[PDB]
């Protein structure tokens, strides 16, 4: 078989000039939509509170019209999802991950509109739900779509297209290529056997995609936490601890996220009426309290720098996160379409934190500051449950730019997939590809 | 807060020779660090978590132990290691000092150099008259002045001041000055000055006389 | 890297000064910086240290405002807030930058160290007399000199010969406080063929006092 | 498909004891690692301490210079060819192959062999790296813990060694996450899945890199600063700088190959007219080392003065012909030593050079060379070895300027690319074919 | 953020000067700092930047040592050495930080200026001369104060009233020559009720001279 | 270095006014950015990037063009908006700013507010006669004034300045000034600024007299 290899390996790296100029322009159409969703969302969000401002004076007129305003857009969001694509719920990942596998479909005459303003509705009303996943969708189903127009064959051809697309979409939710193209490689790419998927169109993918959010989001970060301290080596094990906490956490929000989506499907028995309401109920619950309580509500960016500042007292901590478990269960687990992924990044900013402050005093001789701990635990929900760490490390790395934490980064991060593998975790994107593609057989 | 404890609170050794001193803690500590102090000079960071040499220690230098008790060595003692070292820990907070040890060097007998010196006019215009009586180089450190005012013992007035190991010869010196007043003094001749000393099995006295 | 400490001085009892540690030679943030103290001739005890975004200060144990350490970090500068200065307070503060290897902290770069005279004594010059070679004297090879610098408040004093050029075989003493006030001699040896032959001279100085003399030791009559 | 829903559900389970090998190798890996740096210092170190002992003689110098460095060099292809033929060259295609079980992995040989034998081949000075040779050491070791405590499978197997190779290009260039790149882009089997546990390899890269630290922190390997940023309206001049790598970087596979082929005569396998050509190039690098020191060593040294903008653009030049020959030298001659951190040093020379043409041919840019040396400082490492995420995310990890990162891409990839379409190749593949080939045939 | 320049002023023909231009508010590491000038009725010209480790000083199409632009990050200063200057030289120097949208750069943040008058005159610092009302109370609500400045050089002086506290219903008039000296005056309309029960002073400033003149409103006896 | 020429070097709109000016360059430019400098202040950025607004900058502006021939506008103009711009490019080398256009406002009219001020005492003291007369928020700026030194209208010794429009209120302003000898006034006793703008026929005017 040998005199197979040596064949092999000098013609390795050699993908179809073809396939290359498409992960280009798939990569291009992935970023221009990447970026119009951005916006779209902000547009929203704030005419939101163009409308607060405008009621100012009257308070339960302005609670009102807050809950409203959001239940309104929640409900334009389940409804179009439920009525045109009902795989447009959820995250958006599974089913791109599933379509990977040739066990899901890429419906994106359909999908793409449903997921955009589905999404650009769930979001743009503030539920505590990601552009994460929902861009990633946007993604595959964009390069699907130029892979149908162009026509063209080859699993490679198709693999290829549909996986640079899924990174592309990852790279301008984040402005992250490099955490992009290692979540390709890391997680969606097929986890059980040898796929055709060419990683240096993966790459042209990204790049092209990031290149025009760079053309319209440069002179500003998503995150900004500026230059951290630094981690001393007898610091170390404090994160090897904190990984554990994530570890052992790690599959119980996994258990919430999943067990949420039974429950909650009760309360509308998959009636497409009772269901958008339920929506619009979420939804607005979520205006009041982004207003109430900013914290609590939302993606879950605007606070993780004001949570590695430190400047959130212990039990406010506390509080935001139990407040967001919640809101982020309620949210995700009511199969609105919009990701968990960011969701997971704020979440474990705000734990990393409070681990922070307790070690930050515990130990006065290791001159901790707590926004290190936080910048370790921000990746690493990403790890204990999606199961991606690598991926996580790579992303929270590009956004958070502290390499000097890197160290400490990982051994907390690996620290997690390690106790979560010991408790019996699993990647959530995979539990629920596995219950989503189960049920198809299921009802049989 | 530890109680870091310094072994020897001082010491003597010849230039080529091996030293030893030591760090008691009144709990455990780790990796503690040794501080040289130079007479009259700001602290200098030495051997660092136990034994790392900081870039520029000498190599003769080392030292170090664990758990509760630490130790600086000099294998081969040079002269360049007089000083005082301070071992200090931060592995628990809050960080502490030891007392120091003081690392004098060991050497030849040398004799007390006396010069006596008579009230200086200036001085003496303005009812001042003091008599400086230097007793410069010399070893070990145990000397002994007195003042004779005509015969008579005189221990008011006296003022003593002992300076560190030379950094050039490691002997000491000390410097005496007895204090009156012109009146007080004006009606005494003879004012003599006796150093007693190891080196001199009797008296290395000085004097002079008003006339 | 170098540290340079100033404000240290005399002090009326219950009064309160402020020391500064100004820092050239490296990026004064990413640091910590503490002050050590060091009372005359005695241990080292640690005040307290700060870090750069100054978010963090913590102080040996002592009565809350006992010390305000506070940093600038647009100038460099370390500060050292001391209230109701006692007599403890009279040491040598030092102010140093916090480094480590594996993370048991250590005092990194110390500084020169500045005085702080705790005293309700008064300022005093000092009247500098010279020692010179007298009526019995004998004239050996090798000759012994100094001056006298007795009479002056606080510390400290600062006696060279020859403007410094004549930094070997000079002896200086350390005062001695007597009757809240303080005294010192410096005598040096020098080849006596230069001397009387050339001038041998004695720079005291005081800053406390604005008190400059140069006692150039001349043969006694 | 019924049963991926079983495979899913199951994922990410590596077994507890396949893991705590991947700590205990990594450990391992590590303190080697640390143990072959040092060494390699210590020698370069003596070898100084006797020309400042021959100081005032000059052709006494330059002789003690060539002879103690060919004296090592000597000492080094030896070992090689006489215990082990294998640990000459980089040291990672007999892993890569290694990983495919078509090649061995005869650590009681070749940990000797490749240590000692870089360890004086490295430690004379010629121009190789410890990229490589840190690799392969990597891999036996995992190996060996393999075949000491006797785990089973093939799992147990691929992991044990794939971390190993791992732990060790981290404690090479202390950068965890571009070892951990290295296996999941370029190790692991290029063409069929694979039972590699990449929790394991990462527990693996985790100790090995801990290690490293313990005993070498205070320091980096590569300093620059942060560098200045790059305005979207410069991006291009980065894709032309990956077309220029991507064309040169297949034409210096082949003089890496060719060179091999070339060099062999000049000895025809004999193993002394071989060790004796060693201490031959061996000496011409002390040589060099001295009159010349860019010409020679790694290239480490000069890599934050390149990027500096401190070499005159001629002074470029020169260094870069200088390097490819020397490089091409030492490592077509089969001695025990990585070609991997001595591309890391050409790059970084080639990108400063198109810095400075940038640098002034386009003032309205405001340009700094120096963003173009990071750029191109593992663009060889993508259009010849054709690793380009791994070159990228090194780079990143050693001069620390993310800022940089899309510019690096650009680049990066913009070779991978003219090199594909101008028929280069995987340069550590295209060594195993020739080794798996010849092998036998 | 601000960049306030100064030195600029007099040079007599062929002469040099140095300008500077202490920065305040941002990194001033990191930033590239640039130049610009306008000579008097004229348009805006560039002079030349330099980057934030001086590795680069381009200049506009000049001469050869004409200008030599050079920094002082430690001090956080801009500098400008105009040499053999020459009346196409006489003109506001602009400081400014330089910065990038999409690539294509431009002056972010420009400094107040500093104006240099290249001429063989000479410094006369200015007269201040308050200008109060002519007794006739028929004051309206509102009246009109404002002091006359004449007699300086080189231009320009800066007028402000109670310290720019009282910015609002301000007139300062250009300056015109007086064939040697400039003259203008300022004038400043208020509320009755608040002079002179409250005070009223212009405050004059001649950079040149470093002078400054506040003369207090003085309603006439 | 490219020479970018700028649209009206003066125009004139009445707020609510859609308002373009243009900047055009010699070769091609692109990405230029305009500046703005209201009176008396440094330039400021104004727009960028050819059509990016900076921060703080009214909506009711926007930039365009490509290449050779480029634009900013004022869809409907404000009287705040009146300044000189000065647009720029860097996309060759070395930069270059266009020469500007300056910006007027026509508003209603509005007439001087005339006031006249005694030869200050202290300027006396030094031989000056400074009689100032200031006519301010004005509008349009044409206006006329008249010296009179009892009765009858002097020339000589009078300057009159003209502040630029106003950016808040587009009110322009003026100031005549006579000096004389100083004995040159204490000579005569009664002094008036006679001020004539379109808002009047029969001109405004402001006297006080020696006494």
């Amino acid at each position: 078989r040998r005199r197979q290899l040596i064949r092999q390996l000098l013609e390795r790296d050699k993908t179809p000039l073809a396939i290359l100029f498409m992960a280009a322009v798939v990569g291009t159409l992935v970023g221009l939509a990447a970026v119009a969703f951005d916006k779209g969302v902000a547009w929203l969000q704030n005419q939101r509170m163009g409308a607060l401002v405008h009621t100012a004076d009257n308070y339960p007129l302005l609670l009102t019209v807050a809950f409203l305003c959001s239940a309104v857009l929640a409900m334009f969001g389940y409804f179009l999802v439920r009525k045109y694509a009902p795989e447009a719920g959820g995250s958006g990942i599974p089913e791109i991950e599933g379509a990977l596998e040739d066990q899901r479909p890429v419906r994106w005459w359909r999908v793409l509109p449903v997921k955009f303003f589905g999404g650009l509705g769930t979001l743009g009303g503030g539920m505590v739900l990601g552009r994460a996943g929902p861009t990633v969708q946007i993604g595959g189903n964009i390069g699907r779509m130029v892979l149908d127009i162009f026509r063209l064959k080859g699993d490679e051809a198709r693999h290829t297209l549909l996986a640079t697309g899924a990174a592309a979409g990852l790279a301008a939710a984040f402005n992250a290529p490099l955490a992009g193209i290692l979540f390709i490689i890391e997680e969606m790419r097929p986890q059980f056997r040898y796929t055709l998927i060419s990683i240096k169109a993966v790459f042209i993918g990204v790049i092209m995609s990031t290149i025009m959010y760079r053309i319209f989001n440069h002179e500003v970060a998503l995150i900004d936490v500026g230059k951290l301290s630094d981690a001393p080596l007898n610091t170390l094990w404090l994160y090897l601890i904190l990984g554990i906490i994530f570890g052992i956490f790690g599959p119980i929000f996994n258990k919430w996220v999943l067990g949420m989506q039974d429950l909650l499907h009760r309360v509308h028995g998959g009636n497409i009426t009772k269901w958008v309401l339920m929506g619009g109920a979420i939804g607005g619950l979520c205006g009041l309290l982004g207003f109430v309580a900013p914290a609590t509500s939302g993606g879950g960016f605007n606070l993780i720098p004001i949570a590695t500042a430190g400047n959130f007292s212990m039990g406010m901590l506390v509080f935001i996160f139990v407040a967001r478990v919640i809101t982020t269960l309620l949210c995700f687990s009511s199969g609105a379409p919009g990701g968990i992924f960011a969701p997971m990044l704020a979440l474990g900013t705000v734990l990393g934190t409070a681990f922070g402050m307790v070690a930050v005093e515990l130990f006065p001789q290791y001159h901790l500051e707590a926004g290190t701990f936080a910048i370790a635990g921000m990746g690493a929900l990403l790890a204990a449950s999606i199961r991606a760490p690598l991926t996580g490390i790579i992303l929270v790395l590009e956004m958070t730019d502290n390499y000097q934490l890197i160290l400490p980064m990982i051994i907390t991060g690996l620290g997690a997939t390690l106790l979560a593998q010991f408790t019996g975790g699993k990647p959530l994107y995979s539990a629920i590809l596995a219950r989503t593609l189960a049920k198809q057989e299921a009802e049989q | 807060d530890i109680v870091l404890t310094q072994s020897p609170a001082i010491m003597s050794a010849a230039p080529g020779d091996k030293v030893t001193m030591t760090c008691s803690a009144s709990s455990s500590v780790s990796y503690i660090h040794w501080y040289q102090q130079k007479s009259g000079t700001s602290p200098k960071r030495w051997i660092y978590d136990t034994s790392k040499l900081t870039s520029g220690v000498p190599v003769r230098f080392s030292g170090s132990g664990s758990g509760t008790s630490y130790s600086l060595t000099i294998n081969t003692m040079e002269a360049e290691d007089a000083a005082t070292y301070y071992c200090q820990q931060w592995s628990s907070h809050p960080q502490t000092f030891g007392g120091g040890t003081k690392l004098e060097i060991l050497r030849a007998d040398a004799a007390p150099t006396v010069s006596i010196f008579p009230p200086s006019s200036e001085q003496l215009t303005s009812g001042g008259a003091s008599v400086v009586c230097f007793l410069n180089n010399f070893y070990p450190k145990d000397i002994n002045v007195k003042w004779k005012i005509d015969g008579s013992e005189r221990q008011n007035g006296v003022l003593n001041s002992w300076t560190d190991q030379d950094s050039k010869d490691s002997t000491y010196s000390m410097s005496s000055t007895l204090t009156l007043t012109k009146d007080e003094y004006e009606r005494h001749n003879s004012y003599t000055c006796e150093a007693t000393h190891k080196t001199s099995t009797s008296p290395i006295v000085k004097s002079f006389n008003r006339a | 890297v170098r540290l340079l400490e100033s404000g240290g001085g005399l002090v009326q009892p219950g009064g309160s000064l402020k020391l500064s540690c100004a820092a050239s030679g490296f990026d004064y943030s990413r640091y910590w910086m503490s002050w050590v103290r060091q009372a005359p001739g005695k241990g080292l005890k640690w005040i307290g240290e700060i870090n750069p975004v100054s978010s963090t200060i913590n102080y040996t144990p002592s009565l809350k405002d006992k010390f305000i350490i506070s940093r600038d970090n647009a100038k460099d500068t370390l500060y050292l807030q001391i209230s109701k200065v006692r007599s403890e307070d009279t040491a040598l503060y030092y102010c140093a930058r916090l480094y480590y290897g594996y993370g048991y902290w250590y005092f990194d770069v110390w500084g020169a160290g500045t005085t702080v005279t705790v005293s309700s004594a008064k300022t005093t010059p000092p009247s500098v007399y010279p020692l010179a070679p007298g009526s019995a004297a004998a004239a050996a090879s090798m000759v012994t000199l100094g001056c006298l610098v007795k009479g002056y408040f606080p510390e400290p004093v600062t006696v060279t010969w020859n403007s410094g050029s004549l930094a070997a075989g000079v002896h200086t003493f350390p005062a001695v406080l007597q009757a809240a006030l303080y005294t010192l001699s410096s005598s040096v040896t020098v080849p006596s063929s230069s001397w009387p032959s050339e001038t041998v001279t004695c720079n005291v100085a005081h800053p406390a006092s604005s008190t400059k003399v140069d006692k150039k030791i001349v043969p006694r009559a």
